[PDB]
DNA sequence: TACCCGGGATATCGGATGTATATATCTGACACGTGCCTGGAGACTAGGGAGTAATCCCCTTGGCGGTTAAAACGCGGGGGACAGCGCGTACGTGCGTTTAAGCGGTGCTAGAGCTGTCTACGACCAATTGAGCGGCCTCGGCACCGGGATTCTCGATATCCCGGGTA
DNA sequence: TACCCGGGATATCGAGAATCCCGGTGCCGAGGCCGCTCAATTGGTCGTAGACAGCTCTAGCACCGCTTAAACGCACGTACGCGCTGTCCCCCGCGTTTTAACCGCCAAGGGGATTACTCCCTAGTCTCCAGGCACGTGTCAGATATATACATCCGATATCCCGG
């Protein structure tokens, strides 16, 4: 009875937010699971990697940034880093 | 007379068939024989879930339809059109799954 | 033993769904040589696996990370 | 109380990615900045995948995404099929590819 | 007037070529060659000289491996010449 | 546009190194091309991780890092 | 009583410079003792096979000096030390002196 | 003047132990000296995996085992592991 | 040896088969409400990792003179890639036979999965010292020039045995 | 017709260009010695990570009965694989001419790296509380039976065309 963790409501969130009328089984749900914790992990590891080349010990979001930019490719890094920034700026300029 | 297609229509007609399907082409009660049996000569004993029989057999199942996909591509690249053992030791040389 | 029970029509269908129209008699015993040493070798890390968790019973986990090792990520099977 | 995801507009948990930042043994010390921008970039991630998927099932005149429909949003799309080249998605199949040598 | 035969000459560099461990792409096109494509990267970029040397390793080892496949996608038609058709088969087929 | 300076004896000895014995005429330009995707991926990598160190000299350790992370791992560079 | 854990645990490697790069590296939390001589022992291993096969192709040719030449072709042939660096670059090595059977009058 | 660390002499003392006459360049040294690096990141690297999966923070011996037991391809892994396990014997009982 | 009829390649429509599109039913899996509790959040403090200024000297880039190995430009030829042809054999399609893979049940029990206890094993801190690294040096193993042995290539030449028109 | 003439293919040798081996000479980088400094070691102390015992209850494995779905085998025929052959054109060897790659030497300055100093961002503690998860319940999306339409696709055939 140990409770599971899962990003399952978050996309369910985000599904609404981009599909108010489609659901999603079960199965892809799992599927889509998968993917966020396999996408984390390569981002993750790339900045920690990144991190120990420089001879620092602090992931700030620069080195997730260039994570970013080395994984994800092309336009999908090039979007994903505007996104990223964007919500950042909201983030250090909030009340 | 006996109707009777010529040869290549029936294929053809299977390839469209199971490119639409995405259910599991192995039978899943000799494959888990195959999978206990292979298991057999590295540890005595062993047990194992229903679903870890079936990742095995799905990662099993989409291993061989990208080789066999590599393999016509040889064929087709060979001026034929039937797939050969030939065809396929090329596709696992290169592919780097020789050793 | 037991590696005939993958059949000729299994291997047909499989064939079918990688596109391919005309199949020789000898790719069916290649094709059972290559499948074993596939399962070889992932049933192989998974059982490691299984014994460094003191375990018995391989999970489906195990056989998720073997997969993920040898460069072939499975999703839809949890991690 | 005012949680950080809604503080920075996203939906995905900031506090969830900062403690597994934490937890994952990645660094001796993660800033703030790191979890809110990571959970950012996921959150696009999962939209552009989700929107090409729930077209998908619009196409197939379906209105719940299944595995295949996950398959053909990925492989139809060419920077998706970049970053997932090397992964295997159950239940999904093959994309209805007939070389063009084989027809009559 | 002595003359080979075709043939004879290139199984000769074949030998030659195998035994040897020298770069076989001259030095500074190579050079020239990196600074061109990094120019549209970042503008005003420096190189140390182990940083060309490092990429002049690496192409040379992947042109030679892909030559390799290339030779077996030839022998595999019947044939004892490379083609682009070749390359392009050997590259589809590693996954690039 | 310094390109062909990949010049076509260049291409001979590499593909007499790899083994070929005969050549085709066109295989030069294809070459060419192939040679030229390749340095993109890797000096896009490298020059990234140039900006990350906030430096204007491409070190070796950058290329050598590159290369790395694309699964080709290059020894005699340090590292 | 001054005495080393390489020479402690009768090997070459330092244990002491492998156990602080385990903990530098940041792989985990806690690291034991067993863990930095085990692998001191294995990388000890890897070192002295290499060096053995490269050894024996340098003197195959006639020369006392190992090169990275004897490095390429005593991991080349060998079956087990290809399986391990299949996918390594060794600078300055070449390839073997592979012919085919087809190209040959 | 920063003191850069090595192998150097380790990969020396081997090779004197294994081959008394036969000396080596300093490229082939740079070889070795990045094959070692880089077999110790594999297995360090497997074992830090090892360790997250069966939730646990201490990596001891039995980590590296099976890490050499995945990473190490059949007859180099029964080697190794027989002499890895040498040297904790000798190690735990020694004076 | 002329009329009639047999074989072959390439358009046409009937007609047989599989396939995409219309309703009815029934489900069981997805969506949603509820309790609750454990991880997220707010507030506060310490310190040490990181930002910034200054310095300095390494090494990266640019330029010139020569010289020489290599690239570029064309000849001529054979040999290999490309279109045409025939065989045979071995696969694909369809029909009857039959082997076993799935579905639905219960029974059992080995073993995964949690809970509490508790010591021993590792992190942290200080002293100390010796092992490992920068600098220097010298000298012998490797690089290199030249000559002879050798080692495969290729043409010229004598010789040969099977069938279409010359003398 | 049997001729002496004439095109295909075989062995055999000897010039001839290329390569390996063998000495002979120089040079520069690898092996070795010395200072010193900073990280490996030893001794000590807590705190909690993990080994261990016990309990539970989940699911994994053996066991039977029907049930058709699918595998197996056999005949047959035709379409594709493969061997043969003929052409031609394209690439390969080689000589000649151009040309830019390399060496080497020197010069100026951009920035890589190092040290010092401040300062502020995160790790860590403590307290509180509410959002996420397990559990329960409905309800409709779609999987499942059957019924006609709507494309292929193969043979009879419709006619063109030579031929034995």
């Amino acid at each position: 009875k140990t409770r599971k963790e899962s990003y399952a409501i978050y996309v369910y969130k985000v599904l609404k937010q981009v599909h108010p009328d489609t659901g999603i089984s079960s199965k892809a749900m799992s599927i889509m699971n998968s993917f966020v914790n396999d996408v984390f992990e390569r981002i993750a590891g790339e900045a920690s990697r990144l991190a120990h080349y420089n001879k620092r010990s602090t992931i700030t979001s620069r080195e997730i940034q260039t994570a970013v930019r080395l994984l994800l490719p092309g336009e999908l890094a090039k979007h994903a880093v505007s996104e990223g920034t964007k919500a950042v700026t909201k983030y250090t300029s909030a009340k | 007379k006996p109707h009777r297609y010529r040869p290549g229509t029936v294929a053809l007609r299977e390839i469209r068939r199971y490119q639409k399907s995405t259910e599991l082409l192995i039978r899943k009660l000799p494959f888990q024989r195959l999978v206990r049996e292979i298991a057999q000569d590295f540890k005595t004993d062993l047990r194992f879930q229903s679903s870890a029989v079936m990742a095995l057999q799905e990662a099993s199942e989409a291993y061989l339809v990208a080789l066999f996909e590599d393999t016509n591509l040889c064929a087709i690249h060979a001026k034929r059109v039937t797939i050969m053992p030939k065809d396929i030791q090329l596709a696992r040389r290169i592919r780097g799954e020789r050793a | 033993d037991n590696i005939q029970g993958i059949t000729k029509p299994a291997i047909r269908r499989l064939a079918r769904r990688g596109g391919v129209k005309r199949i020789s008699g000898l790719i069916y015993e290649e094709t059972r040589g290559v499948l074993k040493v596939f399962l070889e070798n992932v049933i192989r890390d998974a059982v490691t696996y299984t014994e460094h968790a003191k375990r018995k019973t391989v999970t489906a986990m195990d056989v998720v990370y073997a997969l993920k090792r040898q460069g072939r990520t499975l999703y839809g099977f949890g991690g | 109380a005012k949680t950080r995801s809604s503080r920075a507009g996203l939906q995905f948990p900031v506090g969830r990615v900062h403690r597994l930042l934490r937890k994952g043994n990645y660094a001796e010390r993660v800033g703030a900045g790191a979890p809110v921008y990571l959970a950012a970039v996921l959150e696009y991630l999962t939209a552009e995948i989700l929107e090409l998927a729930g077209n998908a099932a619009r196409d197939n005149k379906k209105t719940r995404i299944i595995p295949r429909h996950l398959q053909l949003a990925v492989r139809n799309d060419e920077e998706l099929n970049k970053l997932l080249g090397r992964v295997t998605i159950a239940q999904g199949g093959v994309l209805p590819n007939i070389q063009s040598v084989l027809l009559p």
